DNA sequence: GCCTCGCAGCCGTCCAACCAACTCAA
DNA sequence: GAGTTGGTTGGACGGCTGCGAGGC
């Protein structure tokens, strides 16, 4: 067979079912980029960065050779290698695999779908296969390194946090944790308080909760995009030590979704 | 005393509207240069010439012109007892006249002629030239039209009982008549008899009693054949006299040399007197048809005069750059170039250019002409448009040239002049064709047409556009393309800045005048369409004129009359073969029917008079044996075999193509001379003989006959699919083929035989070979189609082999691309060149087109594409080879991006038609670069000419500069018409071209063509030729530079594969 | 009280139907 | 004076955001 292959099937595919579930529309246009950690996808969403890293360990067979790879997700424009995974895209579902063959930089993706039929017996639904050769050249640029904090927040608490957030660039958000880990987010109006705490609606946890600081943004689409891609509880996390500060927001659902936003001024 | 009938054309004149410019007023002050004077000047119409000065109406001896007339408004010029002796004549046109005994009475004419013509009567005049060339008309007397009416009909309408009662009913309807246009009529003016015809439609009609009615007028005979009995059938009413006198003298012809003989007493042709000539000859006579013989031998053209000429011609309104109106007494004829040639040796003898205002001719340009040893132009200098139009006139009448000639004279020169003398100076032009008077001089249109009594008008145009197949017919692109000649040019726009520039600036108007009309002269002594269309006359029985004017069918309807009344007939008056589109690269053998519906009408014998549409009509004979049975439109028809009753139609076709033969026979063995007129000759008859189908098929015209149409259509139809089931009978297996032709063993190629029609289309089909290779197949072929024309056909019914291609592309029904064997590219029904498109697009397209057909590599590919559904290439790798088809296009898309291009190569252009606050729309592209040049670059921008232009790529300065509010006295993504831009500054600035915009057309312009490799899917076809470009992907060089401050790190190119490896695991472990 | 479910409105993308514009003859 | 093409208007399909309010 190929040289890499990738195949999702029973659990497996069950589990990255679950995770599109929720993620809808929001990453159909996208970059794939696979090596032999994984398949991570990338997108932009009102300008803001965001990331869906899917481990080797989440299929039921991973095998890499060679280079790392990159791929755009839509195919002649139109079809998105993605589709396959949306919530009800094709509801016989039973098997998907990749199949990358070639020599870089010009290997090719073909992606192959089979659905249940009669006594539970697997057909492969041929029409709807897709192949994508590489990007002869590409850069993408990618977090790293550890967070100053991380502060996990539920369903409630995220949604207090992003109503709490300003509007506009008009008025910027202030994201602070104070002395006695006491988080707060807040504007020239609206205020949130919580109490952090290491590793109850107001009780939050955290890895790091004496490193104190205090961060604004001022041009903040995160309201929109965290809830774009429907974010049900998730973890703050701050590089502080920076020259433009980052917080990354980190879904904690069935979605393990991630976006990035710059902060200001540090 | 004077003339006998007057002469209408002007031979004195002293009073006339004088319009002229007045720029040519070179002491008159700035103010007072602009428009025309307009008003009535008493004096002789004026020309001057090298410093001398005359009467344009004075005939004399220091004449600026030539001439070739005897009488000048009544006075004899000829010397003192000139009187030639006439025994061969040439006649190139035939007139046809009413004259009265009465108006005649004064006249020395012979009893026998004023008998033909009392009280009225029709004359045939033959025009011609005798050997010395001396101008002839010879006057025929005694030729009547006549009509048939049935008599049993007449007689159970009208009560008639005798003839002479028929005579006096017409002669009543006609005292009758609205207004009493026709008030004296009687009897007398007619003669009835009673004979036995056949009407030509149907087998089973019977001969019956008629009236044949003879009339002396077609004035007359117009009005009986629908004025008088409306119910009663008619026939061969619409025959006109000149027809009759051909038809009725066996040999006579419309074009050709005649000898004056004595008649059946021993009379003569009586020479008239000179103030009882009818037009501009030199002699005149007065005879019968019985004095007149053709003669054998002489053939060569005697020295007819060809003129050709070109107008010029100056918008006066409110902008000089709008196209010159005739009926605006302001747009004025400014110069006529006028050339004259003698005909039979070809020889250029004058150069006339006549000139509103002074003119000298440029030194160089006279120094050119004598080089080539061509006439010194004559400059004729004129106050006044009126005494410039009168001078030409004037000299169309007093040379009578017996042919003229020019490009688009029928649609532009001839329409413009003639309304400027009817319309602007009033005056009459019946009188300045070859009869002295109430001759037709007349333009009407249809593009336009135009009859001139005594001259043939040939435009170069209409025989260009017909011969030669060209992008252009501009006389610049013909002379290229023809003659091979880099001509000049002056442009509508320059000419009114050369005109008010003063004397050598209007010599440089000329100059282009003059050369226009050489490059004419040069085409029509290259094409030589007067000897086809002579040639076209003499077959069908017509005169020339009509032979250019009307349609194809008077030329059939002519010869049907000849041979229908020889038969005692008279005429009344009124999915299987579609192609699979795709690519072969195993040879295909084309087979094509030689003259496919002449040789049904022949072999199934159709006519008017073989058809019925009743079973008893043919019940005494036998099917199959003595008729066909066919059905046709849902009919049942049947047409009876040559031997029960010989077609009409297959007589003509029969006789004709014995005759094209016997031509073509005789080519070889004779002179460079005699091969002209042979092939001019053998040419005629191909024409004649491809309209009969076409004549029985139109629907209200001359005899037709649809169900004569729908049979040979239907045969046509038939015999395709005998052909096509006979080939995948006869030869489904290589040993079948090979027990038929033994050669095809040598023939044999790798891989499975079989042969299939793949296409055909009304007589043609293709066949292709697989298995087999291409170096014998035409000779097999020509093998194949003698057995199947043996086979399943009737003679002359014949399948030729015509071509053998080595690669084919099935585009559609009536489009494909091939190689013949011989090397040679075919197109059919594609245009691989388009005229909007720049340089690179055009030029690329074809080298996609010559790599399918050249690599053989590429070839084998495209040849495998076939095997699957088109959709199935979307998913699947495609074959081995097209990756030097992609190569081409990857290169394309480079060579777009590369900085060191010739921007010229991606150059578009259009010219403004107006000025550009008159648009409706605003974004045209030409329009921005308007504004971009007026505003942005602050430079004139250019005054209703060609803008050239390029696309280029959004950017900042462009966005910016879209806010172009100096226009007036979406932002987000720009439209094609915001990025156009111009090429000085697009090379100067560096600027980079829309990748896009020529891409997507490039891709746009081969789908067109590559759609029969995938199915006819344009989709499809785009989609796989997009995938061969390499894609490329980034952040916005403000993103990557805030990501870099934000500490992410690169990913992709830029790094070593060990440290993207590590950085896709820091990736990994950050976003846990 | 508050999580989540469906309806109603907005937007982008798309195919279709239509229009005004060249090009030409001096 | 008849064929091509870049732009405008329009309705429909599909998916997302915001409001109201049913079930727990
Ligand atoms: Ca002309
Ligand atoms: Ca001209």
């Amino acid at each position: 067979g190929a040289p890499c292959q990738v195949v999702l099937q029973g659990a497996e595919l069950n589990g990255i079912l679950q995770a599109f579930a929720p993620l809808r529309t929001s990453l159909l246009d996208s970059l794939l980029v696979m090596g032999d950690r994984g398949i991570l996808i990338h997108n932009t969403i009102f300008g803001e960065q965001v990331f869906l890293p899917l481990e080797h360990s989440q299929f039921s067979r991973y095998r890499w050779r060679g280079p790392t790879a990159a791929f755009l997700s839509l195919v002649d424009q139109k079809r998105s290698l993605l589709s396959v995974f949306r919530a009800n895209q094709y509801p016989d579902l039973r098997r998907v695999e990749l199949a990358i063959t070639g020599q870089a930089p010009f290997r090719t993706l073909v992606q192959r779908i089979w659905t249940t039929t009669s006594d539970g017996e697997a057909v492969e639904l041929a029409s709807e296969t897709l192949m994508k050769r590489e990007l002869t050249s590409f850069v993408v640029l990618v977090p790293q390194g550890t967070p100053d904090v991380q502060l996990r927040l539920t369903r409630p608490q995220l949604t207090k946090v992003l109503n709490a957030t300003g509007a506009d660039s008009a008025t910027p958000t202030t994201f602070e944790l104070g002395v006695n880990g006491k988080f707060s987010v807040f504007t020239t109006s609206t205020c949130v308080t919580f109490a952090a705490r290491e590793e109850n609606a107001k009780t939050v946890y955290g890895e790091n909760t004496h490193r104190t600081f205090s961060v604004v943004v001022d041009d903040c689409s995160m309201r929109a995009v965290l809830r774009r891609l429907q974010v049900g509880g998730g973890t703050l996390k701050f590089f502080l030590t920076t020259p433009v500060p980052s917080l990354c927001v980190t879904a904690t659902g069935p979605n393990a979704v991630s976006a990035v936003f710059l902060l200001k001024p540090q | 005393t004077g003339p006998t009938q007057r002469h209408t054309y002007y031979s004195e004149c002293d009073e006339f509207r004088f319009i002229a410019p007045r720029v040519l007023d070179e002491d008159a002050p700035p103010e007072k240069r602009a428009g025309v004077h307009d008003g009535h000047l008493k004096r002789a119409p004026k020309v001057y010439c090298g410093g001398d000065e005359r009467d344009v109406l004075r005939v004399g001896s220091g004449g600026f012109w030539p001439r070739r007339s005897r009488l000048w408004g009544g006075v004899d010029h000829a010397p003192a007892g000139f009187n030639p002796t006439v025994t061969v004549f040439h006649v190139y046109d035939i007139l046809e006249n009413v004259e009265h005994a009465y108006g005649m009475r004064a006249a020395q004419f012979h009893a026998r002629f004023m008998d033909a013509i009392t009280p009225t009567g029709t004359v045939i005049t033959l025009l011609g030239l005798t050997p010395e060339g001396h101008r002839v008309a010879v006057h025929v007397y005694g030729t009547r039209q006549y009509f048939y009416m049935n008599k049993e009909e007449v007689d159970r309408h009208l009560q008639c009982r005798a003839p002479r009662d028929l005579c006096e009913r017409m002669a009543a309807a006609l005292r009758e008549s609205p207004g009493a246009s026709f008030r004296g009529i009687s009897a007398d003016h007619f003669e009835a008899e009673v004979v036995e015809r056949t009407d030509v439609y149907y087998y089973e009609t019977r001969p019956a009693l008629f009236y044949r009615v003879y009339v002396r007028s077609g004035r007359v005979l117009s009005y009986l054949c629908d004025n008088f009995c409306p119910a009663i059938k008619k026939y061969e009413g619409g025959v006109d006299a000149t027809t009759r006198f051909i038809l009725d003298n066996p040999g006579f012809v419309t074009f050709g040399w005649y000898r004056l003989k004595p008649g059946r007493n021993n009379t003569l042709a009586q020479p008239r007197a000179p103030m009882a000539f009818g037009t501009s000859s030199d002699v005149e006579f007065n005879c019968t048809a019985d004095n007149l013989a053709i003669e054998g031998g002489m053939s060569d053209l005697p020295a007819y005069k060809l003129m050709c000429f070109d107008i010029e011609c100056k918008a006066g309104g409110e902008d000089e750059l709008a196209f010159p109106v005739a009926g605006h007494p302001e747009d004025l004829v400014i110069q006529i170039s006028c050339l004259l040639y003698d005909l039979s040796t070809t020889a250029l003898e004058h150069v006339l250019l006549f000139s509103l205002g002074s003119c000298d001719l440029p030194e160089s340009h006279l120094n050119e002409l004598a080089a080539r040893g061509l006439p010194t132009p004559v400059v004729l200098e004129f106050d006044s448009e009126f005494e410039m139009l009168l001078a030409f006139m004037t000299l169309v009448k007093q040379y009578g040239p017996e042919f003229v000639t020019g490009y688009n004279i029928i649609n532009f020169d001839w329409p413009f002049l003639l309304a400027k003398l009817t319309d602007i100076y009033k005056v009459p032009l019946d009188g300045y064709g070859r009869m002295n008077g109430r001759g037709v001089f007349r333009v009407w249109d249809i593009r336009s047409k135009i009859k001139v009594n005594g001259m043939v008008n040939i435009d170069m145009y209409g025989i260009i556009t017909d011969k030669i197949k060209l992008s252009s017919y501009k006389l610049n692109a013909v002379a290229e393309a023809v003659l091979k000649d880099k001509k000049k040019d002056l442009s509508y726009r320059d000419i009114p800045a050369y005109y008010a520039a003063g004397p050598a600036q209007r010599g440089v108007i000329g100059e282009y005048c003059i050369q226009d009309s050489l490059l004419v002269g040069q085409l029509f002594f290259k094409f030589l369409p007067h000897l086809e269309l002579s040639a076209v006359a003499r077959l069908a029985g017509i005169n020339i004129t009509r032979t250019i004017y009307d349609g194809q069918q008077i030329r059939v309807f002519t010869c049907l009359l000849r041979l229908a009344d020889q038969k005692g007939f008279i005429l009344p008056d009124t999915r299987v073969l579609d192609p699979t589109s795709g690519f072969h690269v195993n040879p295909v053998v084309v087979f094509d029917f030689a003259s496919l519906y002449p040789s049904i009408i022949q072999a199934h014998n159709l006519c008017f008079s073989t058809l019925s549409l009743r079973a008893d009509a043919v019940a005494h004979l036998e099917a199959g044996k003595d008729y066909l049975e066919i059905e046709v439109g849902g009919r049942r028809l049947f047409f009876v075999k040559a031997h029960v009753r010989e077609s009409l139609l297959s007589i003509l076709l029969r006789d004709w193509l014995a005759m094209r033969k016997q031509i073509r026979s005789r080519i070889p063995q004779s002179s460079p001379e005699e091969a002209v007129l042979l092939d001019k000759q053998q040419a005629a008859i191909k024409v004649v003989c491809n309209s009969v189908y076409g004549f029985t098929g139109v629907q209200h015209g001359l005899l037709p006959c649809l169900h004569v149409a729908a049979t040979v259509t239907t045969i046509g139809r038939e015999m395709l699919l005998a052909t096509r089931e006979y080939v995948h009978a006869r030869w489904a297996a290589f040993e079948q083929l090979l027990a038929d032709f033994p050669e095809a063993a040598d023939m044999r190629a790798p891989g499975p035989y079989s042969m299939r029609i793949i296409y055909g289309d009304t007589d043609s089909i293709f066949v292709l070979c697989r298995g087999l290779t291409a170096a014998g197949l035409t000779a097999v072929g020509d093998k194949m189609a003698s057995h199947i024309s043996r086979a399943l056909f009737l003679p002359p019914i014949k399948l030729e082999c015509e071509k053998t291609f080595t690669k084919l592309l099935l585009i559609a029904k009536k489009k494909y691309i091939g190689v013949i064997y011989g090397g040679k590219m075919l197109i059919k029904g594609v245009d691989l060149v388009r005229k909007n498109n720049c340089a690179f697009i055009n030029r690329t397209s074809r080298a996609l087109v010559d790599l399918l057909f050249y690599d053989d590599t590429v070839s084998g590919a495209a040849a495998a594409l076939a095997e699957r559904p088109a959709e199935e290439w979307l998913a699947r790798p495609l074959p081995e080879g097209l990756q030097a088809f992609g190569a081409v296009l990857v290169d394309a898309h480079r060579r777009i991006t590369d900085p060191e291009r010739d921007i010229q190569d991606f150059v578009l252009t259009a010219e403004l038609s107006r000025h550009p606050r008159a648009y409706t729309n605003k974004r045209l592209a030409h329009l921005t670069v308007y504004y971009k040049l007026m505003a942005r670059r602050a430079q004139v921008p250019s005054i209703k000419d060609r803008i050239p232009y390029v696309i280029v790529a959004q950017t900042r300065e462009v966005e910016e500069t879209v806010a172009r509010l100096a226009a007036l006295r979406k932002p987000r993504k720009l439209l094609v018409s915001e990025l156009a831009e111009d090429p000085a500054y697009a090379i100067a600035h560096g600027v980079a071209l829309n990748t896009d915009y020529y891409f997507s057309h490039l891709l746009g312009a081969a789908c067109v063509t590559f759609k029969a490799l995938f199915g006819n899917n344009a989709k499809i076809t785009e989609s796989l030729l997009k995938r061969f470009i390499p894609e490329v992907w980034h952040p916005p060089d403000d993103v990557a530079a805030r990501l870099r401050t934000a500490g992410f790190g690169a990913v992709g190119a830029g790094a070593t594969a060990e440290e993207t490896r590590r950085m896709l695991h820091r990736a990994f472990d950050t976003l846990a």
